[PDB]
């Protein structure tokens, strides 16, 4: 099931290498925002997680 | 098994390795066939509703968290945690002897709690 | 004429090693197909051919679909192109000549050279911090695949 396979592995492997691309695909506009929040009381708190 | 961690009070973009410890029993003598035994990571929330493997924008790891151990001896194993934006997470293991559905055996309670701020 | 058309034993060759020959594989190359002879010789070996043995041309050269034999080479990697298939044939034919004896081998190799770790991307972008994850998936199903750096 399992022999310790790698004790014995390094002897004949082969070392295959593909190497992609890596895009750092995104897009350009920056900007900000902040709203800010009151809560208005609905039957009880609930407990409100973000 | 216990949980050996580095922090619990680490900030946002740190990178934590976490060691899980386990003890393989005396009372593993009715099998003895699989002699790797197959755990798993489950991450939860601290409230419930555990997050699923993709988790997007909580927590992050390195490779798939399987990661088998022996029973043998006292085996190690690792991840890790590299944090995003997050508060007061929870770690827990399950152990499943296979890889296969209703392979599952135990569930540990072993619950150790990180806070992220 | 022996008119053996069956009931015998064919073929009684090996092939042994301790001899100069040729060897064509492929390594290392990031997601464009290609191949890779060897030439494990001595003292001014001669050409060597490289067949395009397919019933329909699928595995194409980029312009003009040829077979484009070498000559003195042998290490190299013939950048192809593909008409759509997973699956090839190679006749490969290498005139080695040491000394004295018109050395020949004919060699119908059958390598299929589709990729196998397919990995998929996906970022996320907190304020002036900055993460990749990614997926690491392997294109065929059932065959697994070992996996020791990234």
């Amino acid at each position: 099931g399992i022999a310790v396979c790698n004790t014995d592995m390094d002897e004949y492997v082969r070392n295959l290498v593909p190497k992609q691309l890596t895009v750092p695909v995104q897009l350009p506009g920056f900007e900000q925002f902040f709203h800010v929040q009151f809560e208005q009381m609905e039957t009880s708190h609930d407990a409100l997680h973000d | 098994v216990q949980l050996l961690l580095d922090e619990p009070k680490v900030k946002v973009g740190e990178i934590i390795n976490l060691k899980i410890i386990t003890e393989p029993t005396s009372t593993c003598r009715r099998k003895q066939n699989s002699t790797v035994n197959f755990l798993d990571i489950v991450i939860f929330d601290s409230k419930t509703s555990k997050i699923l493997p993709r988790s997007n924008r909580r927590i992050l790891y390195n490779g798939s968290l399987t990661k088998p151990i022996s029973t043998t001896k006292v085996s190690e194993i690792n991840l890790e945690i590299i944090p995003i934006e997050k508060g007061r997470y929870e770690f827990s293991v399950c152990i499943s002897k296979s890889n296969n559905q209703d392979g599952i055996i135990q569930f540990d309670s072993e619950n150790v709690i990180l806070s992220v701020i | 004429c022996k008119e053996s058309t069956k009931v015998l034993v064919k073929q009684a060759h090996n092939l042994n090693l301790g001899e100069y020959a040729l060897e064509l594989k492929s390594v290392q190359s990031d997601a464009l197909e290609s191949l890779q002879v060897e030439v494990e010789v001595q003292k001014n070996i001669g050409n060597m051919k490289n067949l395009p043995v397919s019933f329909s041309m699928d595995e194409i050269q980029a312009r003009k679909r040829y077979n484009t034999p070498f000559e003195n080479v042998r290490l190299e990697y013939y950048l192809l192109d593909q008409i759509t298939a997973f699956d090839l044939i190679i006749k490969t034919s290498f005139t080695k000549k040491n000394d004295q004896g018109t050395f020949g081998e004919t060699k119908k190799v059958r390598i299929q050279c589709y990729l196998q770790l397919s990995v998929s991307v996906e970022d996320i972008f907190k304020k002036d911090i900055f993460f990749f994850k990614f997926l690491l998936n392997s294109s065929v199903r059932e065959e697994p695949v070992i996996l020791y750096s990234s």
